[PDB]
């Protein structure tokens, strides 16, 4: 269970922290949260393996990015990974979100499915568990929230999303992207679990 | 070879008297599920051709970059670009044409249906269709998926051949493309209520209409249905 | 329980007689009177309804019955008999013939299916 | 292409009168509108021996059935029995119907799935120009219609499965049925697909054909004498 | 069907003129003989378009071969160069039968038989389609070294009639060739529509037919 | 799994005459049940006074044709502006089936004109290049229905002169350029009738010396 | 493997002025292998014809099982059967073996004895009724037999002429299907008299 | 393929029939009978699937030699192939249907006619002058189609067979080890002991 | 998209109108809340076929319960499903959810999976279009809801999930059940969709 | 089943060959040789799948002739069935592998000594004092593990060997068309006329 929300101060990730191999829980402390560059960060679903190979080819071509041009836009980020995606769509089973933060464009949430294509939005959400969080979420969700508001969204969702898919699980991860800087926030199941 | 993902249905269009008008819903499926609500499948050329397409949206957007890109490279030591030697339906309907025909030739489909809609130099109506098999033809009205089944039989009410054309204004071309569309909203479980229409015509060029909503619903015989057969309740 | 009557209720008597269809035959003696006659153009049937009761709506019985759109049937004897008959010749003229030759069997092949069911409670255990 | 319309005072059922096996047209004019009972008829898509069978079987025993009860059948008796036939048999028998008639309860119309399943409607569309048809009648249905509109609508939506499925064509039949009247079976009401004159006739000489042998048959019975 | 085989006056090479699809009779009036050079032929069974093709290039090949060898290529070079070709194909999907006939002087008549498997085998009588059985009954048990070559033109004829009859894939019609120290001679095209009724009343036979 | 190829029916036919030829087919273009045109010419003016049909999986017959037309451009300019023979086409049109004998063009392929001798002339392919002249031919959907009946009308086939009694057959005689369109319209009627893709309009293209020349006739729209 | 084709055949029947035609092939084989040029697929019942086409051990078995039925009709109504009624009896004897169908295309052909009227009916393996006014197709030629009889046919034949026309639709269709042929017979019928013909055709 | 083949000549019929019994890899016998005689004037060969052959020329046999006890009389041929015809036609729609062609050679005593019958395992009976079964009649049928007559005699009959056998050997791929020839005439069923 | 809500007064039953074939709507005024007695009715998803069937069945069961031993239970009739679609199981595809109403037990409601399993609960939720809301009716869901507020959580809830499943569509009918008597409600379109 | 038969003797090798060729329904020809002359000492006869044999062994014929020419010398019948099997070897992992069985039959002049090597299409190489391919081994092996010595002369081993071939007629299916039969000895190749 994977989601990424734009607020008005910028954008945050969260995400579940279970990674199954069939019914067993290969690791219940995961980090699907992960870095391409200091303020845009994508979230994945799908494989392990092909969303890893994926991240880390990524960060390389921002890495290569900056070192020429500066600073890349999260629109950048987002398209470096579609090529990826959508030219290896045969190969691959990788569901990824990627999320930034820019101080002229603020937060902005792409959301890169099976296919390849990619779709720029408010909020998104991914994996197996966000089928059962659709109604949820477009219920709840308010554009401009503030930061404590948009916490209390990620965490009330992604408890559900844990609630009823067995293939999510564990602690929820947050990752907040503004012009402060860069927040990481964990939750466990005691806190989550009674909401 | 492939298999679709994220999915965009029905484009339905029709020629009238002085252009083509055409048309299709702004979602994007993905299996059973209306994911993406938000989704323009009408992408303009200039200001003389509209490309509805069906099928992947994964390849839509790669099409909808072909033909960025064709615009720019026309552009390229062309004194011309924006008169006598600009871009027309044509012209981007066979490049189309061309690359889908490779692509399954390659067994490596884009897996869409495209309808080139748009106005020629010299005034023409251009209304022409190609698939994923790189299978072509013409017809004074066309449409893709479920369309085909619904929307053709309505439309050919009103064009059913070539000499209805000049006979068919651009309102009553309007109204039928407008009521197919509530047509497909009733019936085609992959549908949205929300969509795009585009009119090209040769005096008043292109006319984009976004946000349109299928409205005058007929539901309240609804009620009246009770059971399936001998409930009276 | 089981129906343990396998075996013929009606048998021949020393002089030849069978004595269940002679006493049938005598049912019939008391039943109310019924007749037919044929034209050159119809035929006409016709019978007594003998009401059991004034209170009785003998609208609702029917002596007189349809068996096909072209074949009618009427009786005299026991009621209740005639009904289960009229019931098993109605089926009769559909299974073992409207059903194949697609169209409603003749008066001599429908009498002949009645006759056979009648026999067959003449005969069987 | 089969459709079913309600109004006013009853129902109306109308169909196309095109046979076919894969791309052949077998028959120009067949007959798809079926007498169940002389006021409940049904138009049948799919296996044609299948929705013709499954027809006259249920007819016979609904002409059983008015005869022990002494009473006009109704249509959800017919659709009872339909519908728990083509159930037992799991979709194996491939009939898809549309039910309608009138009766002492009133004037109904349904649809029958070959796998059992019925539904209720005002308007109803069925067969490969189903879509076509029903296309049509979504476009064109209104509550309160009269006798004139319901079988216009019905035979447009016809006409509709005519030209644009190529399962469907030649002409449209009718069946109207109202309360308080004899249903009227209207046999090609409309005729828009009349063969046009051929260029050449193909009548050839007579002795054109080699023949080998010649012989009378007998196909009278045994001779007296 | 067709057929070839060697004899006292040289080679008589026959064959019929059907082409089906399925059950579809596509064609009655084929050529199923190809005339590389005045000294060689080619027969074609199988695959329509695989025959025609590589048999026509065959032709090429052998034209080729005597400019720049100034002399006409033997049966076995030209047979040869066609299984090679086939050999290379193999697996591919190539489905053709074919007999190479021909005369030169130092090999004499010969005829090879090739194959899309790669088989290539010389040999005196060959029957190849799938009519073979039909006409090998006929041929064989009348087939002698010494047929003039007017007896042996008709059992070529003859057999090919008994294929065309009773195989369904076979008919049409009879092209005959006759093969000699000077070169092939063609010896008319017959239509089995009027062949079967004139043999059948000339030679008694065909019994099995109301006629 | 992702089929290359498709059906999109139709029907064409070719007749020769003494000094003339004709290529008819039907405009109706359809997928499965459904109808995609009602107008899509199928028969093609290729130059050089040949005209060509490829029908059957028309993404293919496009591409054929195109292809042709594309070669036929390409002999006159490496050849001095040659006029390229009807039977020069053929062998160069079995050429181009056959180079993709191992991912066919789907099609049945017909060509008309005049031989070099003035006569008319049609030609008749396979989808992976086997080619023969013929007097006659039908292609497509509807072939089946069509080929027997120009075997009849055409040919004369089963057919003799009264009297005789199976002895002596029906002359030969030739047809004129009315005999044959009437029979081509009949043909189309006919195989309109029972076959279900074969509809809308009918397009013949005429060839004789003085050029090409085309015809249209109305179909039945169901 | 597919039953309808293994053994090969045709059937077509024509109505006329007063009159109807049935004609059929003769051939008989094994896929390509011809067996038997003497394999009739015609049969009467009195003056109702049947014309059977298909898998020949289904076309012997029904014609022995119609012959069985009409013989029964016919003693117990005391007439002989009428096309109407027997094509009605043909359907519903196909229909009781609908899912272990007889791999077979029949075809009935008649004139009413009472009313006069021409009857011509086909149908599929498991009994629907194909009831034309112009003619009747069956067989694994049956494609070319709809294209030969529908542009040669016209209606209002006299017997003379409709054995010409239904004769060269046969003939023609025949010679383009490799599993058909093999000689051919037509019946010409009128109300009280019926003639047979064998036609001379191309024996490959 | 268990070869068996069926002339028809003027006033007798000749029935041919392989010897070899090859089961797998090896020839177990090369001395079989492959025919049963259903009554004096009545001869059936047979040839097909293993056990089934013999099980159902048995049967058969039991069944006419019932027949002619109970009524003191011989059948005709044609009632004995149309009995044989509806036993393979009843045994197609079986559980197990019995895999056996046949051919049934007869002298009609009544018309004073030889009779032959080609019956296969589906029911499929025909009449005729000369017949076989498999892979057989594509050698023999057109080599018979050649060189048959109606009034021949029984000798020529047999040197018209020796024909066919001597065919078969030069071009069919297995060793069948000759056959065993019997004639079927008025005078009943006799074996010609040198073939 | 079906549900059932018990609440303070009794229990509200709920579903969308769509049947489809594919993708295409077979039937878009679908009524499948279903009676099996006075005060005992169904939500049918799955197949239409296997569920009418069913619920036919179930009703002529009750019928003749009723005839015999007075009105029965709502767990009576929740039974009576079960053993269908148990002992059936191979040959059905029918999720059913029972609701009813008694004076005694009041609302009750018992869902009816795939396998033939009871499960009595306060509410449920079935059918393709459930998925998309199990978050949000988990989060929204109270005990001892009032009438209106019951309506509006079942018309929130299959407007979500009309919303987001494309085999779920139309309108939503709603059947009331309380001591007061059975009430039929309907919500179309324009009135949900905008929520 | 093409038939390829060796013996090796005191003082020669024997190949016995079948002569058949048959091709699906037909046997085409009755007289073929199935060997080919490697050196003037050395014989190979072959049998295995249609035109892979001969291309195969006229590949092999031009290679070792090559090596004659080049060296003008003869290879040893070791050196030239280890080039054989090393082909065969090279050929099993090839794209389209060599469907090719042989029998390596040579007099090695400078040891004066026969010699015999079976080689299967693997590359499987063994020298044996007598050989065969497909099935002809299950029959002749057991017999000349009864009848062989090391010690006889070539009119014994070719006696030997009408036993074989006796044998093989009696109890193969297929008739073989009979052998062509070859020595190989001190004085060079030649064919037995008459066997
Ligand atoms: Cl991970
Ligand atoms: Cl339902
Ligand atoms: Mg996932
Ligand atoms: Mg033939
Ligand atoms: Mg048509
Ligand atoms: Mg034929
Ligand atoms: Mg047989
Ligand atoms: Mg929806
Ligand atoms: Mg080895």
């Amino acid at each position: 269970s994977i989601m990424a929300v734009t607020f008005k101060d910028g954008v945050i990730l969260g995400a579940d922290s279970r990674t199954t191999t069939g019914a067993y829980i290969a690791n219940r402390v995961t980090d699907k949260l992960t870095r391409v560059h200091d303020k845009i960060w994508c979230c994945r679903s799908g494989s392990a393996a092909d969303t890893q190979a994926i991240a880390d080819i990524v960060q390389y071509h921002l890495e290569l990015y900056t070192s020429q041009y500066g600073t890349p836009s999260t629109e950048t980020a987002a398209s470096v990974f579609k090529e990826l995606c959508y030219e290896n769509k045969d190969n691959l089973t990788a569901g990824i979100i990627v999320a930034g933060y820019d101080d002229k464009n603020k937060g902005e949430v792409y959301t890169i499915p099976l296919g390849g294509s990619v779709h720029k939005l408010p909020y998104a959400i991914a994996g197996s568990g966000s089928t059962f969080i659709y109604g949820y979420c477009d219920k709840n969700f308010r554009e401009n929230m503030s930061k404590e508001e948009t916490v209390d969204f990620i965490k009330h969702s992604l408890s559900q999303a844990i609630k009823w898919d067995g293939s999510s699980g564990g602690v929820i991860r947050m990752v907040v992207l503004t012009a402060a800087g860069v927040e990481r926030l964990i939750f466990y199941p005691d806190e989550y679990e009674q909401l | 070879t492939q298999q679709p993902i994220v999915t965009g249905t029905s484009v339905i269009s029709m020629k009238y008297d002085n252009g083509v008008i055409i048309a299709a819903d702004n979602l994007g499926s993905y299996g059973s599920l209306l994911r993406f609500n938000g989704v323009e499948r009408l992408i303009p050329v200039g200001d003389n051709t509209v490309v509805g397409i069906s099928g992947d949206i994964s390849d839509m957007q790669h099409i909808e970059r072909l033909l960025k890109d064709l615009v720019t490279e026309n552009a390229y030591d062309n004194p011309l670009a924006d008169a006598e030697e600009a871009l027309e339906p044509s012209y981007i309907f066979e490049y189309l044409a061309t690359v889908m025909y490779q692509r399954r030739s390659k067994m490596n489909p884009l897996w869409n249906a495209i309808i080139v809609a748009g106005v020629q130099s010299n005034g023409d109506q251009f209304l022409r269709y190609v698939n994923l098999l790189g299978v072509t033809y013409s017809s004074p009205t066309l449409a893709t998926g479920f369309g085909a089944h619904m929307a053709n039989p309505l439309l050919r009410k009103v064009v059913d051949r070539e000499s209805d054309i000049p006979k068919t204004t651009v309102q009553v071309a309007e109204e039928a493309i407008v009521n197919a569309m509530r047509v497909l909203y009733y019936r085609d479980a992959r549908s949205s209520r929300n969509f795009s229409l585009a009119i090209i015509d040769k005096n008043t060029g292109l006319t984009f209409k976004k946000n349109l909503q299928v409205e005058n619903m007929k539901w309240d015989f609804a009620k009246d249905i009770k059971g399936y057969g001998t409930q009276k309740i | 329980m089981t129906d343990r009557y396998s075996f013929s209720l009606t048998t021949f008597s020393p002089s030849g007689k069978l004595g269940q269809i002679d006493y049938a035959l005598t049912a019939v003696k008391q039943g109310v009177t019924s007749l037919g006659i044929k034209a050159t153009n119809g035929v006409v049937i016709a019978t007594e309804k003998k009401s059991s009761s004034p209170l009785a709506m003998s609208e609702t019985l029917s002596k007189v019955s349809l068996l096909t759109p072209d074949i009618g049937a009427v009786y005299s004897g026991m009621g209740p008999d005639y009904r289960v008959l009229v019931d098993k010749s109605r089926k009769v003229a559909h299974t073992s013939y409207k059903r194949i030759y697609g169209e409603y069997p003749p008066t001599k092949l429908l009498v002949s299916e009645v006759a056979k069911i009648m026999q067959e409670a003449t005969q069987s255990g | 292409t089969i459709v079913g319309v309600k109004f006013n005072n009853g129902v109306v059922i109308a169909a196309d009168t095109r046979s076919t096996q894969g791309p052949i047209v077998a028959d120009k004019n067949c007959a798809k509108l079926h007498r169940i009972s002389p006021k409940i008829w049904c138009a049948g898509a799919g296996t044609a021996a299948d929705t013709e069978a499954v027809t006259q079987l249920i007819g016979s025993n609904i002409e059983l059935h008015s005869l022990y009860t002494s009473r006009e059948p109704r249509v959800v008796s017919a659709l009872q029995m339909l519908k728990q036939h083509l159930f037992k048999y799991q979709g194996h028998i491939g009939a898809y119907l549309i039910v309608a008639g009138v009766d002492p309860t009133g004037s109904h119309l349904f649809s029958i799935h070959a796998h059992g399943s019925t539904d209720v409607g005002y308007y109803l569309s069925l067969g490969s120009g189903s879509l076509a048809a029903m296309a049509v009648l979504e476009s064109h249905w209104k509550q309160d219609l009269t006798k004139e509109e319901a079988i216009k609508l019905a035979s447009d939506a016809i006409q509709a499965g005519i030209w644009n499925d190529l399962g469907s064509g030649s002409n449209v039949d009718v069946c109207v049925m109202e309360i308080g009247k004899d249903a009227e079976y209207l046999r090609n009401y409309l005729t828009p697909n009349v063969r046009e004159e051929k260029q050449k006739s193909y009548k050839f000489p007579r002795g054109t054909t080699a023949v080998l042998k010649e012989s009378i048959v007998n196909i009278c019975d045994i001779q007296e004498e | 069907t067709m057929l070839a085989f060697r004899f006292q006056g040289g080679i008589i090479v026959a064959v019929d003129s059907r082409a089906t699809a399925g059950n579809w009779v596509a064609s009655q009036t084929v050529k199923k003989v190809i005339e590389i050079n005045p000294f060689l032929l080619g027969t074609m069974a199988g695959g329509a378009a695989d025959c025609q093709f590589w048999e026509t290039w065959l032709g090429s090949q052998c034209r080729l071969h005597e400019l720049r060898e100034k002399e006409r290529i033997s049966v076995a070079a030209a047979s040869k160069i066609l299984s090679n070709l086939v050999y290379q194909y193999k697996g591919a999907g190539l489905s053709m039968g074919t007999m190479i006939c021909g005369y030169t002087r130092k090999e004499g008549p010969t005829i090879y038989y090739v194959d899309s498997d790669g088989t290539r085998l010389k040999g005196d009588i060959f029957c190849v389609g799938s009519g073979q059985t039909f006409a090998y009954g006929v041929l064989d048990s009348n087939y002698k070294w010494d047929l003039s070559v007017e007896d042996a033109l008709y059992l070529g004829k003859r057999s090919i009639l008994a294929a065309a009859h009773r195989d369904a894939y076979s008919g049409g019609s009879v092209n005959l060739y006759h093969v000699t120290e000077d070169g092939w001679i063609y010896h008319g095209n017959h239509d089995v529509g009027e062949l079967f009724w004139k043999v059948k009343e000339e030679e008694g036979s065909f019994n099995n037919v109301i006629g | 799994q992702f089929n290359p190829y498709g059906d999109n029916g139709g029907t064409i036919l070719g007749i020769a005459g003494e000094d003339f030829a004709v290529l008819a087919g039907d405009t109706r273009n359809i997928t499965d049940y459904s109808i995609n045109s009602r107008y899509e010419p199928k028969v093609f003016d290729c130059g050089d006074n040949i005209v060509m049909s490829a029908n059957g999986f028309a993404a293919d017959g496009d591409a054929l044709v195109k292809r042709f037309k594309n070669s036929v451009k390409w002999y006159h300019f490496d050849h001095n502006d040659k006029k390229l023979s009807i039977n020069s086409a053929a062998r160069n049109i079995q050429h181009l089936l056959y180079g993709k004998r191992f991912f066919p063009y789907y099609v049945h392929t017909i060509i008309a004109g005049l031989d070099e001798d003035g006569k008319g002339a049609v030609y008749s392919f396979d989808p992976v290049g086997s080619y023969e002249r013929e007097q006659c031919r039908a292609g497509g959907a509807a072939a089946s229905l069509i080929m027997p009946f120009l075997d009849n009308q055409v040919n004369f086939k089963n057919q003799y002169e009264p009297g005789t009694n199976g002895k002596v057959k029906k002359p030969l005689k030739y047809l004129s350029v009315e005999e044959v369109i009437k029979l081509v319209r009949d043909s189309f009627t006919s195989a309109t009738e029972r076959h279900i893709q074969v509809g809308d309009g009918l397009e013949i293209l005429i060839v004789t010396k003085d050029g090409v020349r085309k015809e249209f006739y109305e179909l039945k729209r169901d | 493997s597919d039953p309808s084709s293994i053994n090969g055949g045709i059937v077509v029947a024509m109505t006329g002025k007063d009159c109807v035609a049935i004609a059929c092939d003769l051939r008989l084989g094994s896929q390509s292998l011809g067996v038997s040029n003497k394999f009739e697929k015609i049969f009467h019942y009195g003056h109702v014809f049947l014309g059977i086409t298909g898998l020949a051990t289904d076309v012997t078995t029904l014609n022995e099982m119609f012959r069985y039925k009409t013989n029964l009709y016919k003693l117990k109504e005391e007439r002989a059967i009428e096309p109407e009624t027997f094509t009605q009896l043909v359907s519903s004897s196909l229909y009781e073996r609908r899912f272990g169908p007889y791999f077979v295309g029949p075809v009935v052909a008649g004139i009413n004895s009472k009313s006069g009227k021409p009857f011509i009916a086909g149908f599929d393996l498991i009994g629907c009724i194909d009831e034309a006014k112009d003619f009747i197709v069956s067989g694994t030629a049956s494609d070319q037999l709809f294209g030969m009889c529908e542009s040669l046919y016209e209606p209002n034949l006299e017997p003379e002429d409709l054995f010409e026309t239904i004769s060269q639709a046969l003939l023609n269709a025949a010679d383009r299907d490799a599993l058909s042929g093999w000689g051919a017979v037509v019946y010409i019928i009128k109300k009280d008299e019926v003639v047979k013909r064998y036609l001379k055709m191309r024996q490959d | 393929m268990d070869i068996i083949l069926g002339i028809r000549v003027q006033d007798s019929v000749i029935l041919a029939s392989s010897k070899a019994v090859t089961r797998g890899i090896s020839v177990l016998k090369d001395s079989d009978d492959k025919t049963r005689q259903l009554s004096p004037h009545t001869l059936m060969s047979f040839a097909g699937e293993a056990g089934d052959t013999v099980q159902f020329a048995e049967y058969i046999q039991a069944n006419i030699q019932l027949y002619s006890i109970r009524e003191d009389y011989e059948l005709s041929p044609q009632a004995v192939s149309s009995f044989v015809r509806q036993e393979l036609a009843k045994s197609i729609r079986s559980r197990r249907p019995y895999q056996v062609n046949v051919l049934i050679g007869g002298y009609d005593k009544k018309k004073n006619k030889p009779e032959l019958y080609q019956i296969d395992y589906l029911g499929t009976k025909v009449e005729l002058p000369y017949g076989a079964h498999g892979y057989s009649g594509f050698y023999t049928f057109s080599l018979l189609d050649h060189h048959y007559r109606p009034d021949m005699t029984t000798e020529e009959g047999l040197d018209l067979l020796k024909l066919c056998v001597q065919e078969l050997e030069k071009r069919m791929p297995m060793d069948f080890k000759g056959v065993i020839v019997k004639i079927v005439d008025k005078d009943g069923i006799r074996q010609v002991d040198d073939f």
